[PDB]
């Protein structure tokens, strides 16, 4: 799952892990870089 | 000399090995297989430079 | 290579067998990390994976690794002392060159460890001549292309303040896009060869 | 994709052993006697039959000629 | 340490001069052992890390001893030229020799060396006061007293000889290398080249054939610290608990701060602080100096007792941006929580250690700390890089002309007189214009010598 | 084919391109947010049909009059203008609704 | 006027920084038997890259042999 | 020997020594003289090694310090924490720290983020604390609606109904009286009714419904018993010497505050001090405050390339940032500001003008592919011909 | 909003609407659109779970599927939005009165390669989060077809091992038969300064 | 009050013509190349000094007793 927010930018709220990705994002699996918290992976216990 | 600043050695050591290297002689016996460099060097070391410097 | 736990290293030097220490039991080490990795790194994850492998392969049966119901650690430290060795997973090791044993007992166990794709034989590159680009007549870029390495504005400022105006010279404009102009005197324009 | 022929680590042939392990553990018997009547006794040999996974059966499909 | 760089799959370029003038450049500006002194601080930069320091302590140890045949040996593989051993110090059983670590350092001193101060390892300040006392009566003691008193902790040498100390990072470390610095100082470039490629080589024999390692014993604290630690955790969730009440009942004093929410998760704060401080405090106390993890933080050489605690003891409060964990449902980070809960571990206290384990929750809060420090350096990165940039564009042409004055290329005067001192800060000090105390006891040394 | 292999991606000229899942703002939904540069209380929604998207806000500035901002309009209007631009010219209508 | 300015623009990255002939780029691993001031370089490097000497007096034995080595063996 | 002949001794060798070389080394003789004996060769000795010592550490000419400068003030801005704590405590006020202080310092903004001052008390009032609060009240800064504990701005009968608590009151040492009597002082046309802990203000224009909120709001909004722009005031003990900090900033007027000692007080506005004190004062207000961060965040930065950057800074008498608009803006190398920012408009500036460039920088020789004059780019050597190979 | 999870408990209307209230500002939120992400929920009843061990033996046997628990009422998604009104307990002997709702599994909330490190909650979260990232990185028999497919790159590892210790989720995902690592014999010294 | 007597202000003295003369003599420099400071500014304005002058500053530096500094006065 991509945001489609520019990398460029801090965006410091939009990178940060809320409490509701509980059961519904991997808190962990997150790119090193830029990408940092704006590339996210689903959990497996997921189900759009 | 009086002394001699890094930058001006690393210059009369580089215009030294460059006449060298381009035909002039050497004025102290070397070891045979030296690059005109390390020859520059030994020749500075020995104390033996034809080369000065001008200060303002 | 690396392991599942973070830890990320290169082959720093093969070593002939009979140079390898071994432990009393008759254990080899396949290989060697250095102990300061650990701390600052904070991974007793790595350290509990090493009993439970030694565990594992010492009772024939695979040990479950779960998040949060796998089996305890300290079950796994007392099936270790049932089995003949220390609690601490620590053993006693000869040395291989001198041939006594070391001051101290080794940690020493099974890790999973995985080969990375980022492999030297595939980012190793060289440029001594090579081909040039059209407009700028620069050395390409790409290792495919016999490129050249990129030379930025802060290696710039680097030579700048050691002091070293040839070098910097050398490195930028000698090697790369020499050029001869006519120009006349009076206006400055480029002149024009016939 | 198949079983080694000898240990990693001691070198101890140990690629015969790896079928009769295999058929004597899935019969019932307790894997650590199996283990222990084949001779493997350092921990080195039995984590290589223990973990070995056969890969060359389902990779025999598909052929190049 | 200067490349910054770590064998972890780095790459690095390489450049090969082709004119002599650049060559001679290269070979007399630039070589490695003339940039041992850091032009940031005027201190090294160059020097040992990580097993140098661990196995000049393990060798320089009080109590460590070696026999004929390791001597021998790892004196012919730093590479020292010595051709007759030194009478031995200490005779064991059976009649054989041996010889303390501190002769086999100080074969590798120069001849003319004295200095004195404390490292990073003193916990008697008694012992060094003691030292200090018998080295400032007369400034030449007799070394047979200094070796009934000597302690590790107050490093001592004496004409090259070793008489009372252990290797810290203090003595040729990263930042603070005092037995460094004192030698490319006082003798030359390349004296203090050979001194590196020797200490180098000798404590990574030491430490290797010596044996060294870490395990997972290594975080066993015995029951009575772990019984200490729980009592410490209940007594201040109990104490926020109070504070919490007192909030609620509104009794609660406004404090200088605006907000009395503001004033409530400050007090709530500074507890839990307080907490995991007596936490650390308690487990390295119940820690000792034989186990090797202690001995690998205490000496600098890796880590720090933060993360002794933390490994041991507990992880302590996780917060973003100097702020309790607060985002996510109304009124609560996880829906496992009561809505308007306030309490310690229902916004970020983890009372679990890295050995105990931690409960789904605790990793939860774990994990979203930690993605605030990648964030951080991820901008921090470019944030620092345009600012260099800036600062760069701007200072690029200053320099120093031949009278000492600084001009603008124009010809403004920038400064009468570069640093108001003169004196280049890679060659001062570590900031002094010159050290008056070092020289006029190395002076008084060498005549009354 | 692997049995294994789990499917759900499209090949294209040989190539195997996969589609990631955008995360967008929920559509058709009044969000609050706060503007204390201009001191400005907004209120935003995405409304889509048929793959149009508008971007339609009312705001509160300090003067405590409301005014809308309409996609293609060049300025913001006031709110009851609007509103009685939609019939309901009726005061007690809006006062109502 | 876009082809001038830039980080790939002409000013910026093309006249203040280029690519550059002579240049080797590899991982590194550690090694403490060598002084502080040397770099291990692996043989394949050294066979690519050059360095122009000219032939003297003191150097011409030392120039002969390795003219005679060619360029497959190493001091070539 | 006598301490006075240390003293000849002192001047008569060490000519060239800087004055805190000599004052540090005579105070440091006069200690190891009375502690050990010491002959006059001895001391001779010690100042011959000091004055080497100090030759041998002079610059040497041709060294690039500004860029050495620049590069130790930016390798260690990777190290600091973007993220500073952001929580004042106890006894302390929240203060932008690590690398946005330093970038908004570099910059010169013209207000800081978080404007602190820092008023050190006259001989009076320092030892006392209850002084020490007369002071804070003479400069502490309060809003009408701060004194409040709660206010309803009643609409149903278009007056003022405010509820104030007695602790604004019992730290302030104001009465209610005087809160009334500013507002009388401060407006007109209000009811300004007095009460115990209310006030109700009931203007003409409020009394219809379009105009009542705000302009009750704005009287609530009056600051009284303050000076302007300051918010709370934090006093604390540090040694034997109580000291002031206020949130905002007001320089210009603090300093005529009967209390405070005018030597002392210092700001964290440089723009206010370069207004106040002159330019020469601001530099050093610059170095203190990056010395300040810097040592605050545990990074060892030598104090000369701060000197360099400060002193480049406050060239014109004007406290100019670094960035396009400043230092970079004024240099006259056509092409070295082009290369910068902004490379097409001054291009075209530089063309309209006629301007010339006389390529006397590093940039411009970098271009045009000729040597920098620096290093050795400055060397110029000499040699006689007749060479003898001897 | 009873009435409503009444009816979808039962199995009279779809399982994809939600429905949250909110009690400060009066209003009733329901959701049947498209893309919203949710997670299963065990029901709890009365401080009761509503599975019972009988449907767990249903379930082993294969009589029973999730599809039939999920409309049996055993078992509901829950997005963001109703997740409001919840009140979940972590653990079955943790269930009280006021719970709402039982978590199923808590190793599950890891995404799947994050699900490879065993014991992951005894690492530092930064090393978590590396050993992840790298599990994407390793090499492996990756898939059969590697003989026969045509792709750009690829690698392949001639004897793969299954890790020792594993968690139990990736027996189920299927990792395990393409398992993309060696088990070593690790120990813990340091040789030579290498 | 004056403003002479902060810690953060160095001393200021007006240099007379024959010292303007010996200073811009050892330098080798014109009035142009010294550094600048305004007319308006607090310290000038005390000193009373008037556009053409040079004001000498003694400054106090930490690695450094005494250091001179000269600015040229411009409006
Ligand atoms: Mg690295
Ligand atoms: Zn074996």
């Amino acid at each position: 799952v991509t945001s489609p927010l520019d990398r460029e930018q801090p965006h410091f709220e939009a990178r940060d892990l809320h409490g509701t990705h509980w059961g519904r994002i991997c808190p962990t699996e997150t790119p090193e870089g830029p990408n940092c918290g704006l590339v996210k992976n689903l959990a497996l216990m997921a189900q759009i | 000399m009086f002394k001699y600043t890094r930058f001006e050695k690393a210059r009369i050591i580089g215009a030294r090995a460059l006449q060298i290297s381009m035909g002039a002689p050497v004025l102290i016996d070397v070891p045979p297989g030296i690059t005109p460099l390390e020859a520059a060097i030994l020749e500075f070391e020995k104390g033996v430079i034809p080369i000065t410097v001008i200060r303002p | 290579f690396a392991s599942r736990h973070g830890q990320k290293g290169v082959i720093g030097l093969i070593v002939p067998q009979e140079d390898m220490p071994w432990t009393e039991s008759g254990i080899v080490p396949d290989l060697i990390v250095n102990p300061h990795g650990i701390p600052s790194r904070m991974t007793v994850g790595q350290l509990i994976e090493a009993i439970g492998g030694k565990v594992a392969s010492l009772k024939g049966r695979r040990v479950d690794g779960t998040a949060f119901i796998g089996e305890p650690e300290e079950k796994l430290r007392k099936e270790l002392e049932e089995l003949g060795f220390k609690h601490t997973g620590r053993e006693i090791m000869y040395d291989g060159i001198t041939g006594k044993r070391l001051e101290a007992d080794i940690f020493i166990g099974v890790i999973y460890y995985q080969r990375l794709h980022h492999m030297v034989a595939d980012k190793i590159h060289a440029r001594s001549r090579g081909p040039v680009q059209v407009l700028t007549k620069q050395p390409t870029e790409g290792r495919a292309r016999e490129g050249g390495l990129r030379f930025g504005e802060m290696e710039r400022d680097v030579l700048v303040g050691h002091g070293a105006a040839m070098l910097l010279i050398e490195r930028l404009l000698e090697e790369s896009d020499k050029t001869e102009v006519w120009v006349c005197e009076n206006c400055g324009h480029i002149a024009l060869e016939d | 994709m198949i079983v080694p022929v000898r240990c990693f680590t001691c070198g101890k042939v140990i690629g015969d052993k790896y079928y009769e392990f295999k058929r004597r553990v899935e019969a019932g018997e307790d894997p650590e006697k199996v283990l222990d009547d084949l001779g493997l006794e350092r921990y080195c040999c039995r984590r290589m039959l223990l973990s070995h996974v056969e890969l060359i059966d389902d990779i025999m499909h598909y052929r190049v000629y | 340490p200067p490349y910054n760089a770590d064998f972890d799959g780095d790459e690095m370029n390489l450049h090969v001069p082709q004119t002599e003038e650049a060559q001679a450049e290269a070979r007399i500006l630039m070589e490695v052992q003339n940039h041992i002194i850091s032009p940031r601080y005027g201190g090294p930069i160059i020097g040992g890390i990580q097993d140098h320091i661990s196995g000049g302590y393990l060798l320089t140890r009080e109590g460590a001893y070696f026999t004929r045949d390791e001597v021998e040996q790892m004196l012919m593989f730093a590479g020292v030229d010595i051709t007759e051993l030194p009478e031995p110090d200490k005779y064991d059983e059976n009649g054989n020799p041996l010889w303390s670590g501190k002769t086999i350092f100080s074969l590798l001193l120069p001849e003319d060396l004295t200095v004195w101060y404390r490292n990073k390892l003193c916990d008697e300040p008694e012992r060094c006061e003691a030292l200090e006392k018998l080295i400032e009566e007369k400034l030449m003691p007799d070394p047979e007293e200094v070796r009934k008193l000597a302690y590790d902790g107050f490093v001592y040498i004496q004409n090259g000889k070793l008489l009372s100390g252990a290797i810290d990072k203090k003595a040729y470390g990263r930042e603070d290398g005092i037995i460094l610095d004192l030698i490319v100082r006082e003798y030359g470039v390349e004296r203090a080249r050979q001194f590196l490629d020797q200490v180098t080589k000798l404590t990574i024999w030491v430490i290797t054939h010596k044996g060294f390692t870490t395990g997972i014993d290594d975080e066993d604290l015995p029951e009575e610290a772990r019984d200490r630690i729980r009592e410490i955790i209940r007594e201040a969730e109990e104490r926020v608990n109070k504070l919490i009440e007192a909030y609620k009942r509104g009794e609660l004093e406004p404090l200088p701060g605006k907000s009395l929410e503001d004033t409530l998760e400050s007090l709530i704060m500074a507890v839990l602080a307080e907490a995991r401080d007596n936490a650390g405090a308690v487990a390295e106390k119940y820690l000792g100096m034989d186990n090797h993890t202690v001995i690998m933080a205490k000496t600098g050489a890796r880590g720090k007792i933060l993360n002794i605690t933390q490994m041991a003891a507990l992880l302590g409060q996780q917060s973003i941006r100097g702020k309790r964990l607060y985002r996510g449902f109304r009124g609560r980070v996880l829906s496992h929580f009561k809505p308007g809960d306030l309490g310690a571990r229902a916004k970020g206290f983890v009372v679990n250690s890295y050995k105990s384990g931690l409960t789904p929750q605790e990793y939860f809060f774990h994990a979203m700390g930690g993605r605030e420090g990648l964030v951080d350096t991820a901008v921090r990165t470019a944030q620092s890089g345009y600012m260099q940039r800036r600062l760069i564009n701007a200072l690029q042409d200053l320099k120093v002309e031949y009278d000492g004055t600084v001009r603008s290329p124009e010809g403004i005067i920038v400064q009468f007189k570069y640093g108001e001192d003169g004196v280049d800060p890679m060659k001062s000090w570590r900031g002094k214009t010159v050290d008056v105390d070092r020289i006029i006891v190395r002076t008084l040394l060498k005549m009354r010598g | 084919e692997d049995p294994k292999d789990p499917g759900g991606y499209f090949i294209i000229n040989g190539s195997e391109r996969v589609i990631v899942s955008i995360e967008d703002i929920a559509p058709n939904r009044t969000l609050v947010e706060k503007d204390e540069r201009q001191e400005k209380y907004i209120a935003k929604v995405f409304s889509y049909r048929h793959g149009y998207r508008a971007l339609v806000a009312v705001e509160r500035r300090k003067d405590g009059i409301l005014y809308v901002d309409i996609p293609n309009v060049p300025k913001p209007v006031k709110f009851v203008y609007v509103m009685r631009a939609l019939g309901l010219e009726r005061d007690k209508d809006i006062v109502e609704a | 006027a876009q082809r001038l300015k830039g980080k790939e623009g002409r000013f910026r990255g093309n006249l203040s920084g280029k690519r550059v002939n002579f240049s080797a780029r590899t991982v590194i691993s550690p090694d403490p038997m060598i002084s502080i001031n040397e770099v291990g370089v692996p043989v394949e490097v050294a066979m690519e890259l050059t360095v122009p000497e000219k032939v003297t007096e003191f150097n011409i034995e030392r120039l002969r042999k390795m003219v005679l080595n060619g360029p497959d063996k190493y001091p070539g | 020997v006598s301490l006075s002949t240390i003293k000849s001794l002192i001047e008569k060798k060490g000519a060239n020594l800087p004055e805190n070389v000599k004052s540090e080394l005579y105070e440091k003789l006069k200690k190891y003289n009375e502690k050990y004996k010491l002959t006059k060769a001895e001391i001779e000795a010690i100042i011959d090694d000091v004055v080497k010592e100090y030759e041998r550490a002079l610059v040497e000419p041709g060294e690039p310090v500004g860029t050495v400068a620049a590069q130790s003030i930016g390798e260690p801005s990777t190290q600091m924490t973007l993220n500073t704590f952001h929580y004042a405590g106890v006894a302390e006020i929240n203060v932008t720290l690590g690398l946005p202080r330093i970038i908004e310092i570099v910059d010169a903004r013209k207000n800081p983020s978080t404007p602190m001052m820092t008023v050190y008390l006259d001989e009076e009032h320092r030892y006392d604390r209850a002084k020490a609060e007369e002071v804070a009240r003479r400069i502490e800064g309060t809003t009408l609606e701060n004194l409040a504990r709660s206010t309803t701005l009643d609409l149903i009968n278009f007056e003022f109904i405010v509820e104030i608590d007695p602790e604004r009151l019992e730290r302030s040492g104001l009465t209610m009286e005087k809160v009334v009597k500013k507002l009388e002082s401060s407006f007109k046309s209000a009811e300004f009714e007095v009460d115990g802990y209310t006030l109700i203000v009931r203007p003409k224009k409020a009394d219809k419904i379009s105009d009542l909120r705000r302009f009750a709001e704005k009287i609530k909004k009056h600051r009284l018993k303050g000076l302007s722009g300051v918010g709370k005031t934090i006093v604390r003990k540090e040694g034997d010497e109580y000291v002031i900090y206020t949130e905002g900033s007001n320089f210009k007027q603090v300093l005529k505050v009967p209390g405070v000692d005018p030597t002392r007080t210092r700001t964290n506005n440089i723009h206010e001090i370069a207004e106040v004190l002159g330019i020469e004062a601001a530099r050093n207000a610059i170095i203190d405050e990056i010395v300040s961060t810097m040592q605050e965040q545990g990074l060892e930065v030598d104090i000369r390339h701060i000197m360099l950057v400060a002193d480049m800074m406050t060239l014109d008498g004007i406290v100019r940032p670094i960035g396009r608009h400043g230092v970079v803006g004024e240099k006259s190398s056509v092409l070295a500001r082009a290369a910068f920012e902004i490379t097409v408009q001054h291009l075209f500036e530089a063309a309209e003008k006629g301007e010339v460039d006389n390529l006397n920088g590093v940039i411009e020789n970098v271009l045009i592919g000729q040597p920098v004059p620096v290093g050795t780019g400055m060397v110029k050597l000499t040699m006689k011909l007749p060479l003898r190979p001897q | 909003v009873q009435r409503i999870r009444q009816d979808r408990r039962s199995g009279k209307i779809s399982d994809v609407i939600n429905v949250a209230y909110y009690e400060d500002v009066k209003e009733v939120y329901v959701n049947s659109d498209d893309g919203r992400v949710r997670r299963p929920l065990i029901i709890v009843e009365n401080g009761v779970p509503k599975l019972t061990k009988e449907h767990v033996q249903a379930v082993k046997e294969g009589r029973l599927k999730w599809s039939d628990l999920i409309k049996m009422g055993i078992i509901e998604y829950l997005d963001a939005e109703e997740e409001e009104n919840a009140y979940v307990a972590m653990w079955p002997w943790e269930v009280t009165e006021e719970h709402t709702h039982l978590e199923l599994m808590p190793a599950a909330i890891l995404g799947l390669p994050a699900s490879l490190v065993p014991y992951p909650e005894h690492n530092a979260a930064p090393r978590n989060t590396y050993g992840a990232g790298m599990a994407k990185q390793s090499l492996g028999l990756g898939w059969a077809n590697f003989r026969i497919r045509v792709d750009t790159r690829g690698h392949l590892l001639h004897y793969p091992q299954i890790p020792l210790v594993n968690s139990r989720i990736m027996k189920a995902v299927g990792y395990e038969d393409r398992p993309a690592g060696q088990n070593f014999v690790v120990a813990v010294l340091a040789y030579q300064g290498y | 009050f004056s403003i002479f007597d902060h810690v953060l202000v160095p001393e200021h003295r007006v240099l007379s013509e024959e010292e303007k003369k010996a200073l811009l003599e050892k330098y080798k420099i014109t009035l142009a190349q010294l550094p600048q400071i305004k007319a308006s500014d607090p310290a000038v304005k005390a000193l009373g000094a008037k556009p053409g002058d040079v004001i000498e500053i003694k400054r106090k530096s930490p690695t450094a007793g005494v250091y001179y500094y000269y600015r040229v006065v411009v409006e």
